[PDB]
C-alpha cells in the first residue's frame, strides 16, 4: 500500500527533477543529454515496481494529495488516478521513450540547441503522464493542453522552415478545435452534474449523457487526427524525425481515444456516440489507407500508416471494447515508433533524402536497418503471435461477431488488407531492388548508441506484446466462439494484402509507359481534403475579417 | 551524420569524372578549362544533359539561368564550390 | 451473413427479431425445463470484484481462474488449465445462445405453415 | 520575355523529372528518357519559327495531365526536405559589433583581420561610388548587372554582405 | 581523404539490362548518350539481391534449423517426465 | 569518430563490418523462431480455438421443438 | 481531353499556358524593360544604404509606410448616403446580431417556463 | 486607507526635492516599497468587508485591483526612463508627478465608500491620462477624436451624475454599505429604463464595449508605453468595478436590459479576434485583443452569477498583467526599430534569445494556457454561460480558437522567422528590458499557486 | 543574456534561501499548535485562533 502508492508518485516528480536543474545552476554542462535519459532509465525501474504490485493486487488507487481550490461546493486538487491504465500505459511509454531517448542523443548531434531539445522532450513526457493519471477533467484538461503546446515547439523546432510554422499552427488550430468539446463536457458535468471528479461522474450514471459524450467525440476528432480534423497529423513530418517518433506516433496521438476509454461506464449505454465514433473511424480508417495506398513520402507515409491504425482504434471503441482497444495503443506504438527510428536510419545513410523512390538496395548495404523493418511491418500487418496481431485478430472478433452497422464492417476489412499493401510498397523500395540513392555513398550505421536504441525497441514488439497479454487480469468475456471464417477472416485477408500489393508492385517493373488516373491522384493527393480545406477556410476566416 | 566533408581537390574529378563517362566526348582531348561549345565541339542541348548529371551526382538542383553559362569545368567547379562555400 | 441475408432478402416474419428475442412464451410446448443453478450466490459475486458483463452463469467457473493467478505471482504460466474450464464452460454457453435462438426461429417458421392452411 | 527558344529548355529538363519519378527504375528511366529525347529529336531539326512557336503550345497543354501526383523535389532546393531547415541557426555577420569584450577576448586573432576587411569596406567605398557613374545610363540603370574593379587593390562595388554571408552549415 | 577514384571504363552495359535499352534502341534508331553512367546501380557489388520472398525469409535457415531442435526438445524433456 | 573507421566509397557497396552483419541474422532468424516455436503449442490460435458447429446439423428434439402438427 | 483548368481566385494559371507570354513583341518588350530598369534603380538606390557601413538603423521604406498608411482609413473616403454599400455593408455588422437576439432569448423564455413547471432537469445542478 | 495615500503623496517631494541623478531611483525604491505594505490589505473576512472610515474601505473584490495598481507604478517607471533620458530635467518630474497622482486617484477610487466620491475620482482619473497620452504622444496626425470623449460625457458621465443624484434623494444615501440594506426592487417603467441606461452606459464605454471601442485602438496608437500600461491594466478595469457594485440596485430590470449588451460582446469577441489577424501593428493588434478579453467580462457581470463574478475578477487581473506585459514586450522592439509595424522586423529569435523566451512565455498565458489564472477565470465564465444558455459555448469556443490563432501568429510572425537583412541595430537585450518582463510573468503564474486571493468576494 | 540570469538567480536567493530555512527551523522546534477546548472564562486574543506560527504571528503584528 504505502510502498505501492509512495513509489508510484516518484516517477512524475522524479522525471521533473532534471527540468528543475535546467532553470537553475550551471554546475555541469555537456552532460545533461545523458542526464535525462538515465532518469527515464531509472524512472522505468520505478515504473516497473508498480507493475508488479498492481498485477498481483489490482490496487487501483486514487490519491488526492492536495486541497488546491474550493468553490461553494467544488474542490480541485493535484490528484492522480493510480489505476490499470496508468500502471500499464506508463511502462510502455517510458519503454518507447527510453528507446527514443538514446535515439535522439545521436541523430540531433547537428543541433547546438540539443540541450534545449531535451528541455522540451522531457517536458512533454511529464504532461502526458499527468494526463493519463489525472483524476479530474481540469487536471486532465491541463495535460490536454500541455501535449498541445509541447507539440507546438517540438513540431516547429526549426522555426525557419515555413512548413514548420504553417504545419505547427495547422495542428494547433485543429488541436484547439477539439478542446471545444472538452470545455463543453466540463460545463455539462458542472451544470447537470456538479463536479469534475470521476468518482461522482461514474457513480451518478447519467441517464441522458448525449451532450457530454458528443464533446468527447469531438475531442478525439482533432487531437487523435480522426477524419474531419485529420490533416495535421501527417503535417508533423516537416520537422525532426525523433520528435515525430514519440509525440505523433506513440504518446500524443493516443489522447483522443484515451478519454473515451477513461469514461467507459458512461459510453456503454448511449449508442448514438458509438455509431458515429464507429463510423468516424470507419471513414478515417480507410480514408487514411485509401489515401496511403499511393503516397510517396517516407515520413508522411508512416504518418498515414499510423493514421489508419489510429482510425481503427475508434472502431474498436465503437464496438464497445473498453480494455481490448487499450491494448492496440501499446502494441502499435512499439514498432511504428521503431519504424520512425528505422526511417531515421534510412535518412541518416541517405544524407537528407526522403523520397520513397530514392531508396533501394538496402538488404545488405543496410543489414541492421533491414533487420527490424520487417518485424514491425509483419507485426503491423498482423503476423501471428506478434505485437500487432493480438489486437488485430482480437479486435475484429466482436466487430464481425456482434451487433454492428452493415457499412461499418464494409471498410473494416477493405482497408485492413491495405494496411499491408503500403508496407510491401515500402519494404520494396526500402529494401528490395538495387540501390537508387545518389552517386556518393554515405552509408554507415556502425554506431553503438543507435544499436542500443534499436536493440531496446527491436525486442519489445517481438516479445513484450506477448508478455503484456499474460499478466493483465480478466475484465471481459472473450468471444472465443465464432464461425471459423470470421475467426480467421483476418487470417484469410491478411495474406491477400501482401500478395495483392505484390501483384501491383512487380508488374510496374516492366518497361511500359504510365497512364494517369483520377483515383490514382484522389488517393495520392490526400482526397483533396487538405489541398482544399487548407486554402479556402483560411481565406474565408481571413479574407472576410476586414469587413 | 558524423561529417560529410567536401574538398576542392576531391571534387575536381567529381565534376570531370562525370564527363569521363560521356559518349559524345573524347576523354583525352578534354581539359579542365576547355570550353564545351568550341573546345569540345558540343551544343547547348548537349550541355543540358551534362548539367543534369551533376544534380544526380551531388544532389542539389541548379537554376535554369545559371546552368547555361557553366560552359567551363572550372565554372562548374566554381558553382559547386561557391554554392556550398567550399574553398580548400 | 446467411442469417442476415435470409431474414430480409427472404421472408422477414420467419426470423425472430434479434433485439426483441426472445418473443414467444417459454412454455410454448416446452415442458419440464430444469432450472439453471448458480454456484456463486450474490455474496460471492459481490466480493469477487467482477464486471457485471463478466458475471453470468459460467462466471462461477471464472472465479477459479484468478484464485490461482493471484498466488501465481510472479510467474503467469501456472493457471493455464483452469482457464479452459471457464472458457469451455463459456464455450457451451455460446452454443446455448445459438440453441436458444433456434427455438424462437423454429416456432415462427413452423407457425407460418399452420396459418397458411388456416386461410388457404 | 526570355524568348521561346530558351522556353524550350524549361520544359525539356522539367518534364524529365516528373518522368524520372514515374520511371523509378534505372533501366526504365534511361529507356523512357530515350523515348522522350527521341520525341524531342522529331522536331529538334524543325527550324520554322511559326511552327516552333506553334510546336510548344500542345507540349504545355500535353504535360499538364501527365504531371506527377507527387513530383520529386531535391532536398536543399525550395520545397525540399532541407528547405531552409538551418536558416534558424545561420547568424548575421554584422552582429559581430555588439559582441561583449570578454566574449571577444576568446578570438583576438580573427577580429584583428576583420578590421582590415572592414577597412577596405570603408576606404574603397568612395571610389566605388564613382566606379558606377561611368557605367550608369541615364533614365535609371538598364540592368542590375555589376562590373569588376578595373584596377588593383579595390573590389567590385556592392559586395560586402555576399562575401561575408554566413556559411551553409552553422553547426 | 585521397578517395582513390577507380577506372572510368569499369562502368559498362555488357551483361546488364542497360544495353537491353541499346538492343531495343536499334529498332528505335538511337543510343543512350550515358550508357556507362548508371552501370553502378547494377555493378560494384549490387548484382544479387533477395526479392520479396527472400526478405521475409531473411535468416530463417538458422531459425528453421534450430526450430526443429527446440520443438523436439519438448519431447526430449517431456518423455522422461 | 575514431579516425574515420569507415571510408565512404563512390558508386560502390558500403565498406561495412562483419560485427554489424552478425546480430542482424540473430533476430532476423529469431524473428520466425517465436512465430513457429509457439505455433506448435499455440496451434489453436492460428487455427481456431474450438470448432464452430454448423447450424444446419441440429434437430427439433435436441431443441425440443414441437413439429407442425404438434 | 486535357480540359483546361478553370482559372479561379484560389488557383493561379500555369505560366506556360497563358497566351499572352508566348509572343513577346514591342507591346511586351517595352513594358518588360521599363520595369527592370525601374526595379534596378530601386535596387541601386537601396544598394547604397545596404552596403554603406555608415548606416546604423532601419531603412524607412516608402512602400511600407503607404501600405500601412492606407490600412488606417477612417473618414477620408466614402460618402454617408451611398446606398450601394452603406445599407448592405451595415447589415454585415448589425444583421446577425438580432439573429442571436431570438436564439438565446427563445431558449431562456422556453427554459423559464419549464422550470416554472418542472419540465427541465436540474436535480443535481448547483453551479449557476 | 490613509497609510497608503500619504506615502503615495510623499513621492511628490521625493520626485522633486531629490538630486538630479537620483530622481528615477528614489521613487523606484519607495514605490516598490509601498506595494509591499499594499499586501496588508488581504486581511479579508468571511462575512464582512473591511470598513475603515466613511471615506475609504476595501472588500475582497477591491484589494486585488488595488495591489495591481500599486504594483504597477514602479514597472511603469522602469520602461519610461529610456525614452525620457533625452528629456530635460524639469519635465521628467512633471510626467512622474502625474503618475503619482494617477495612482493616488486610482487607489482612492477602488477604496471609495461613497458612490459619488467614486464618481468624482472616476472623472479625475481621466485627467492625468489625457496629459500623458497627449503631452508625450507618439504621433502628430491630429485624428480629431475628441467627439468620442465628448460622446463619453454626453452618453456616459453626465447622465450618470443625474442618476446618482436621483438615487440619493429617493433612497436617501449613496453609501454602498447603506445600499446593501436599503436596496429597493426597481420595478419596470420608462423612467427606470432611462435610469438604468444612466448607471451603465458610463462604464460600458470605458471597458470598452464593441461598437463603442473606436477610441481604444487610436488611444494606444498614440499613448506612450508609460501611458498605455495603466490604460489597459487599470483604467479599463474601472467600469467593471462600478458595474459590479452599481448593479446591486438595478434588479430585476437588468433581467432583460442586458440582452443588447450581451449580444454586443458574444458576437463582439469573434469580430475583434478576426481583425487582429489582419492588423498591421503590434500595439493595435493588442488593442483589439484587449477588447476581446474585456468583452467576456461584460457578459459575466450582467448575468450576475456567483461563478461569473469569480471568473470576472481574474480576467481583469490576468489581462491587466497580460496586456501590460505585451505592450512592454512589444515596446522592447520599439526601442530598436522605432516602429509599430509588425512586419518591418522578423525572426528576432535569431538575435534576441531571452527576448523570445518572454514572447513565448507571455503568449502562452495570453491564450489562457492551463492552469494559469488567464484560464481559471476565462474557464470559470464559460461554464456560467451554460446555465444561462447552452448555445453560448459556440461563440466562446470560436473566440478561444481565434484568440489562440492570432496570439501565436504575432509570436510566429516576429520571432519564428528570418532576420531582416538590412536592419543593423539589434543590440543585445538590456538588463532593464528583461527585468521589466520578468516582474510581469512571474507573479502572474504565482497567483496560480494560490487562487484564493483573486477569486472575488463570492469566494 | 546570460548575465541577466545571474541577477535573477542570486537576488531571489539573496533572501529566498533563508525563507525556507527560517520556516524549517521554526517547524522543527516550534512546529504547530494543537486544537484545544475552551476553558470557561478564557477569551483568547484575535491571533489565538490559528495554528501555524507565521499565520499566528502575522495576525498579532499586522491584521
Ligand atoms: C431626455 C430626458 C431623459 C428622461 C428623464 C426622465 O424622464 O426622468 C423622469 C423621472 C422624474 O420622475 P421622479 O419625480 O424623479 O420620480 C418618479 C419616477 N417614477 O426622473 C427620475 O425619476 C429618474 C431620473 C434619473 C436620471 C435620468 C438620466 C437621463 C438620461 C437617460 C437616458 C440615458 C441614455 C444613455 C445613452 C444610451 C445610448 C444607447
Ligand atoms: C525567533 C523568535 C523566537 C521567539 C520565541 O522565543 O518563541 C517562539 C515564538 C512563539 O510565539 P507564539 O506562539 O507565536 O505566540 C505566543 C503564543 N502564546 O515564535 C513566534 O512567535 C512565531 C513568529 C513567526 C514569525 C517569524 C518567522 C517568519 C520568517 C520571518 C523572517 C524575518
Ligand atoms: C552533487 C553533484 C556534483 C558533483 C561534482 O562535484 O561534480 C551534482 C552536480 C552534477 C550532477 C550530475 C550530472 O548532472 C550528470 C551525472 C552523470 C549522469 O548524467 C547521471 C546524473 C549525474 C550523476 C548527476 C548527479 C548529481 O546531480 C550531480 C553529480
Ligand atoms: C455474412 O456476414 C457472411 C457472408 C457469407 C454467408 C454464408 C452463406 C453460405 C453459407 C451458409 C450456410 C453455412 C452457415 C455459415
Amino acid at each position: 500500500m504505502n510502498m505501492f502508492s509512495s513509489l508510484s508518485l516518484v516517477t512524475l516528480l522524479l522525471l521533473t527533477m532534471p527540468i528543475m536543474m535546467m532553470s537553475f545552476n550551471t554546475y555541469k554542462p555537456s552532460n545533461y543529454p545523458l542526464y535525462v535519459k538515465t532518469a527515464i532509465s531509472y524512472a522505468f525501474i520505478t515504473s516497473m515496481i508498480p507493475t508488479m504490485m498492481f498485477i498481483h493486487s489490482g490496487q487501483e488507487l486514487i490519491i488526492s494529495n492536495w486541497h488546491w481550490l474550493t468553490i461553494q461546493t467544488l474542490k480541485l486538487s493535484l490528484s492522480f488516478k493510480m489505476d490499470y491504465f496508468s500502471m500499464m500505459f506508463i511502462p510502455v511509454a517510458l519503454f518507447v521513450t527510453w528507446s527514443i531517448m538514446e535515439f535522439s542523443m545521436w541523430y540531433m548531434y547537428s543541433d547546438p540547441n540539443i540541450n534545449k531539445f531535451f528541455k522540451y522532450l522531457l517536458l512533454f513526457l511529464i504532461t502526458m503522464l499527468i494526463l493519463v493519471t489525472a483524476n479530474n477533467l481540469f487536471q486532465l484538461f491541463i495535460g490536454w493542453e500541455g501535449v498541445g503546446i509541447m507539440s507546438f515547439l517540438l513540431i516547429g523546432w526549426w522555426y525557419g522552415r515555413a512548413d514548420a510554422n504553417t504545419a505547427a499552427l495547422q495542428a494547433i488550430l485543429y488541436n484547439r478545435i477539439g478542446d471545444i468539446g472538452f470545455i463543453l463536457a466540463m460545463a455539462w458535468f458542472l451544470t447537470n452534474l456538479n463536479t469534475w471528479d470521476l468518482q461522482q461522474i461514474f457513480m451518478l450514471n447519467p441517464s441522458d449523457s448525449n451532450m457530454p459524450l458528443i464533446g468527447l467525440a469531438l475531442a478525439a476528432t482533432g487531437k487523435s487526427a480522426q477524419f474531419g480534423l485529420h490533416p495535421w497529423l501527417p503535417s508533423a513530418m516537416e520537422g525532426p524525425t525523433p520528435v515525430s517518433a514519440l509525440l505523433h506516433s506513440s504518446t500524443m496521438v493516443v489522447a483522443g481515444i484515451f478519454l473515451l476509454i477513461r469514461f467507459y461506464p458512461l459510453t456503454e449505454n448511449n449508442k448514438y456516440i458509438q455509431s458515429i465514433t464507429l463510423c468516424l473511424g470507419a471513414i478515417t480508417t480507410l480514408f487514411t489507407a485509401m489515401c496511403a495506398l499511393t503516397q510517396n513520402d517516407i515520413k508522411k507515409i508512416i504518418a498515414f500508416s499510423t493514421s489508419s491504425q489510429l482510425g481503427l482504434m475508434m472502431v474498436t471503441i465503437g464496438i464497445n471494447q473498453p480494455y481490448l482497444a487499450f491494448l492496440h495503443i501499446c502494441t502499435h506504438a512499439f514498432f511504428k515508433a521503431m519504424l520512425f527510428m528505422c526511417s531515421g536510419s534510412i535518412i541518416h545513410s541517405l544524407n537528407d533524402e526522403q523520397d520513397i523512390r530514392k531508396m533501394g538496395g538496402l538488404f545488405k548495404a543496410m543489414p541492421f536497418t533491414t533487420t527490424a523493418l520487417i518485424v514491425g511491418s509483419l507485426a503491423l500487418t498482423g503476423m501471428p503471435f506478434l505485437t500487432g496481431f493480438y489486437s488485430k485478430d482480437l479486435i475484429i472478433e466482436a466487430a464481425n461477431t456482434s451487433y454492428t452497422n452493415a457499412w461499418a464492417l464494409l471498410m473494416t476489412l477493405i482497408a485492413t488488407s491495405f494496411t499491408a499493401i503500403y508496407s510491401t510498397r515500402i519494404i520494396f523500395f526500402a529494401l528490395l531492388g538495387q540501390p537508387r540513392f545518389p552517386t556518393l555513398v554515405n552509408i554507415n550505421e556502425n554506431n553503438p548508441l543507435l544499436i542500443n536504441s534499436i536493440k531496446r525497441l527491436l525486442i519489445g514488439s517481438l516479445f513484450a506484446g506477448y508478455i503484456i497479454s499474460n499478466n493483465i487480469p480478466p475484465t471481459t468475456i472473450p468471444q472465443m466462439t465464432m464461425p471459423y471464417y470470421l475467426k480467421t477472416t483476418a487470417l484469410i485477408v491478411t495474406i491477400l494484402g501482401f500478395i495483392l500489393a505484390l501483384e501491383i508492385s512487380n508488374m510496374t517493373k516492366n518497361l511500359k509507359y504510365h497512364y494517369p488516373s483520377n483515383a490514382f491522384k484522389f488517393s495520392t493527393l490526400l482526397g483533396y481534403f487538405p489541398t482544399i480545406m487548407h486554402r479556402l477556410a483560411p481565406y474565408m476566416n481571413l479574407s472576410m475579417s476586414q469587413k | 551524420s558524423d561529417a560529410p566533408p567536401l574538398t576542392l581537390e576531391g571534387i575536381k574529378d567529381r565534376v570531370l569524372y562525370v564527363l569521363k563517362l560521356y559518349d559524345k566526348i573524347d576523354p583525352e582531348k578534354l581539359s579542365v578549362n576547355s570550353h564545351f561549345m568550341k573546345d569540345l565541339g558540343l551544343d547547348s542541348l548537349d550541355q543540358v544533359e551534362i548539367i543534369m548529371a551533376m544534380e544526380d551526382e551531388f544532389g542539389f538542383e541548379i537554376p535554369d539561368i545559371d546552368a547555361e553559362k557553366l560552359m567551363c569545368p572550372q565554372e562548374i567547379v566554381d558553382y559547386i564550390a561557391d554554392k556550398k562555400d567550399v574553398y580548400e | 451473413g446467411a442469417h442476415l441475408a435470409r431474414r430480409y432478402l427472404g421472408d422477414a416474419s420467419v426470423e425472430p427479431d434479434p433485439l426483441r428475442m426472445p418473443t414467444f412464451p417459454p412454455d410454448y410446448g416446452f415442458p419440464e425445463r430444469k432450472e439453471r443453478e448458480m454456484v456463486a450466490t450474490q455474496q460471492e459475486m459481490n466480493d469477487a470484484q467482477l464486471v457485471l458483463q463478466q458475471r453470468d452463469y459460467c462466471a462461477h467457473y471464472l472465479i477459479r481462474f484468478l484464485k490461482c493467478k493471484r498466488d501465481s505471482f510472479p510467474n503467469f504460466l501456472a493457471c493455464k488449465h483452469e482457464r479452459h474450464d471457464w472458457d469451455y464452460c463459456e464455450h457451451l454457453d455460446y452454443v446455448k445462445r445459438m440453441k436458444e435462438f433456434e427455438r424462437e426461429r423454429r416456432l415462427l417458421q413452423r407457425k407460418k405453415r399452420r396459418e397458411q392452411r388456416e386461410a388457404d | 520575355y526570355l524568348t521561346h527558344q530558351q522556353k524550350v529548355l524549361r520544359l525539356y529538363k522539367r518534364a524529365l523529372r516528373h518522368l524520372e519519378s514515374w520511371c523509378i527504375h534505372r533501366d526504365k528511366y534511361r529507356y523512357f528518357a530515350c523515348l522522350l529525347r527521341a520525341r524531342f529529336d522529331e522536331h529538334k531539326n524543325e527550324k520554322d519559327m511559326v511552327k516552333a512557336t506553334q510546336l510548344l503550345r500542345e507540349a504545355e497543354e500535353e504535360f499538364w495531365h501527365g504531371q506527377h501526383p507527387q513530383p520529386y523535389i531535391f532536398p536543399e532546393s525550395p520545397g525540399g526536405t532541407s528547405y531552409e531547415r538551418y536558416e534558424c541557426y545561420k547568424v548575421p555577420e554584422w552582429c559581430l559589433d555588439d559582441w561583449h569584450p570578454s566574449e571577444k577576448a576568446m578570438y583576438p586573432d580573427y577580429f584583428a583581420k576583420r578590421e582590415q576587411w572592414k577597412k577596405l569596406r570603408r576606404e574603397s567605398w568612395e571610389r566605388e561610388v564613382k566606379q558606377l557613374q561611368e557605367e550608369t545610363p541615364v533614365g535609371g540603370p538598364r540592368t542590375e548587372a555589376l562590373p569588376p574593379a578595373r584596377k588593383q587593390g579595390d573590389l567590385p562595388p556592392l559586395w560586402w554582405h555576399i562575401v561575408t554571408r554566413p556559411r551553409e552549415r552553422p553547426m | 581523404s585521397k578517395m582513390e577514384l577507380p577506372d572510368y571504363k569499369q562502368w559498362k552495359i555488357e551483361g546488364t539490362p542497360l544495353e537491353t535499352v541499346q538492343e531495343k534502341l536499334a529498332a528505335r534508331g538511337l543510343r543512350d548518350p550515358w550508357g556507362r553512367n548508371e552501370a553502378w546501380r547494377y555493378m560494384g557489388g549490387f548484382a544479387n539481391n533477395v526479392s520479396f520472398v527472400g526478405a521475409l525469409l531473411k535468416g530463417f535457415k538458422w531459425g528453421f534449423a534450430a526450430f526443429v531442435v527446440a520443438i523436439g526438445a519438448e519431447y526430449y524433456l517431456e518423455s522422461q517426465k | 569518430g575514431g579516425g574515420a573507421h569507415i571510408e565512404p566509397r563512390y558508386r560502390q557497396f558500403p565498406q561495412l563490418t562483419r560485427s554489424q552483419v552478425i546480430q542482424a541474422e540473430f533476430f532476423s532468424a529469431t524473428m520466425w523462431f517465436w512465430i513457429l516455436w509457439r505455433f506448435w503449442h499455440d496451434s489453436d490460435a492460428v487455427l481456431g480455438h474450438f470448432p464452430y458447429p454448423d447450424p444446419s446439423q441440429w434437430t427439433d428434439e435436441e431443441l425440443g421443438i414441437p413439429p407442425d402438427d404438434e | 481531353s486535357f480540359p483546361k483548368y478553370e482559372a479561379s481566385r484560389l488557383s493561379s494559371l500555369p505560366t506556360t499556358l497563358d497566351p499572352a507570354e508566348y509572343d513577346i513583341s514591342s507591346e511586351t518588350r517595352k513594358a518588360q524593360a521599363e520595369r527592370l530598369a525601374i526595379r534596378s534603380r530601386l535596387k541601386r538606390e537601396y544598394q547604397l544604404q545596404y552596403y554603406d557601413p555608415s548606416r546604423r538603423g532601419v531603412i524607412e521604406d516608402p512602400a511600407l509606410v503607404r501600405w500601412t498608411y492606407a490600412r488606417s482609413a477612417n473618414i477620408y473616403p466614402n460618402f454617408r448616403p451611398n446606398t450601394k454599400t452603406s445599407l448592405l455593408g451595415a447589415l454585415f455588422g448589425i444583421g446577425p446580431l438580432v439573429f442571436w437576439y431570438y436564439v438565446f432569448k427563445t431558449d431562456r423564455d422556453r427554459k423559464e417556463k419549464l422550470i416554472q413547471e418542472g419540465k427541465l432537469d436540474r436535480t443535481f445542478n448547483i453551479s449557476y | 486607507m490613509l497609510k497608503y495615500i500619504i506615502p503615495t503623496i510623499m513621492l511628490m517631494p521625493l520626485t522633486w526635492l531629490s538630486k538630479n541623478n537620483m530622481i528615477w531611483v528614489n521613487s523606484t525604491a519607495h514605490s516598490l516599497l509601498i506595494s509591499f505594505t499594499s499586501l496588508l490589505l488581504m486581511n479579508q473576512f468571511g462575512d464582512n468587508s473591511l470598513n475603515f472610515s466613511l471615506l475609504f474601505f476595501s472588500d475582497s473584490l477591491s484589494t486585488p485591483l488595488l495591489i495591481l495598481t500599486m504594483w504597477l507604478l514602479p514597472l511603469m517607471l522602469m520602461a519610461s526612463q529610456h525614452h525620457l533620458s533625452k528629456e530635460n530635467l524639469t519635465r521628467k518630474k512633471l510626467f512622474i508627478t502625474m503618475l503619482i497622482s494617477l495612482q493616488l486617484f486610482l487607489i482612492m477610487t477602488f477604496t471609495a465608500m461613497e458612490l459619488i466620491l467614486f464618481y468624482i475620482l472616476f472623472e479625475a482619473t481621466l485627467v492625468p491620462t489625457l496629459i500623458i497620452i497627449t503631452r508625450w504622444g507618439n504621433q502628430t496626425e491630429r485624428l480629431n477624436a475628441g467627439l468620442y470623449f465628448l460622446f463619453y460625457t454626453l452618453a456616459g458621465s453626465l447622465p450618470l451624475l443625474v442618476a446618482l443624484i436621483y438615487i440619493q434623494n429617493t433612497v436617501g444615501s449613496l453609501n454602498f454599505l447603506m445600499l446593501q440594506y436599503w436596496v429597493q426592487p426597481v420595478h419596470n417603467s420608462w423612467s427606470n429604463v432611462f435610469m438604468w441606461l444612466a448607471c451603465m452606459m458610463a462604464f460600458m464605454v470605458k471597458m470598452p464595449l464593441y461598437g463603442l471601442h473606436l477610441w481604444l485602438p487610436k488611444a494606444h496608437v498614440e499613448a506612450p508605453i508609460a501611458g498605455s500600461m495603466v490604460l489597459a491594466a487599470v483604467l479599463l478595469k474601472l467600469g467593471g468595478y462600478g458595474m459590479l457594485r452599481i448593479t446591486l440596485i438595478l434588479n430585476p430590470m437588468t433581467d432583460f436590459m442586458a440582452y443588447p449588451f450581451i449580444m454586443l460582446s458574444l458576437w463582439g469577441m469573434i469580430m475583434t479576434s478576426s481583425i487582429c489577424l489582419r492588423q498591421t501593428d503590434l500595439k493595435s493588434l493588442i488593442a483589439y485583443s484587449s477588447v476581446s478579453h474585456m468583452a467576456l467580462v461584460i457578459v459575466a457581470i450582467l448575468i450576475q452569477t456567483p461563478w461569473s463574478y469569480m471568473g470576472a475578477t481574474a480576467l481583469m487581473i490576468a489581462h491587466g498583467l497580460t496586456s501590460s506585459m505585451l505592450f512592454c514586450l512589444a515596446n522592447s522592439n520599439y526601442e530598436r526599430i522605432h516602429s509599430r509595424t509588425m512586419i518591418l522586423a522578423r525572426g528576432l529569435q535569431t538575435l534576441l534569445p531571452l527576448m523570445a523566451t518572454w514572447w513565448l512565455l507571455a503568449s502562452l498565458t495570453n491564450l489562457a494556457l492551463p492552469p494559469t489564472i488567464n484560464l481559471i477565470g476565462e474557464l470559470f465564465v464559460v461554464m456560467s454561460t451554460f446555465s444561462w444558455s447552452n448555445i453560448t459555448i459556440i461563440l466562446m469556443g470560436v473566440n478561444m480558437v481565434i484568440t489562440a490563432l492570432y496570439s501565436l501568429y504575432m509570436l510566429i510572425m516576429t520571432q519564428r522567422g528570418k532576420y531582416t537583412y538590412h536592419i543593423n541595430n539589434i543590440s543585445p537585450s538590456f538588463t532593464r528590458e528583461n527585468a521589466l518582463m520578468s516582474l510581469h510573468i512571474l507573479p502572474l503564474l504565482l497567483l496560480t499557486l494560490n487562487p484564493k486571493i483573486i477569486l472575488g468576494p463570492l469566494y | 543574456d546570460k548575465r541577466f540570469l545571474k541577477l535573477l538567480r542570486f537576488y531571489i536567493l539573496l533572501t529566498g534561501i533563508p525563507v525556507a530555512i527560517g520556516i524549517t527551523l521554526i517547524n522543527v522546534f516550534i512546529g504547530e499548535a494543537e486544537l484545544a477546548e475552551i476553558p470557561e472564562g478564557y477569551v483568547p486574543e484575535h491571533w489565538e485562533y490559528f495554528k501555524h506560527p507565521i499565520s499566528r504571528w502575522i495576525a498579532r503584528t499586522f491584521f
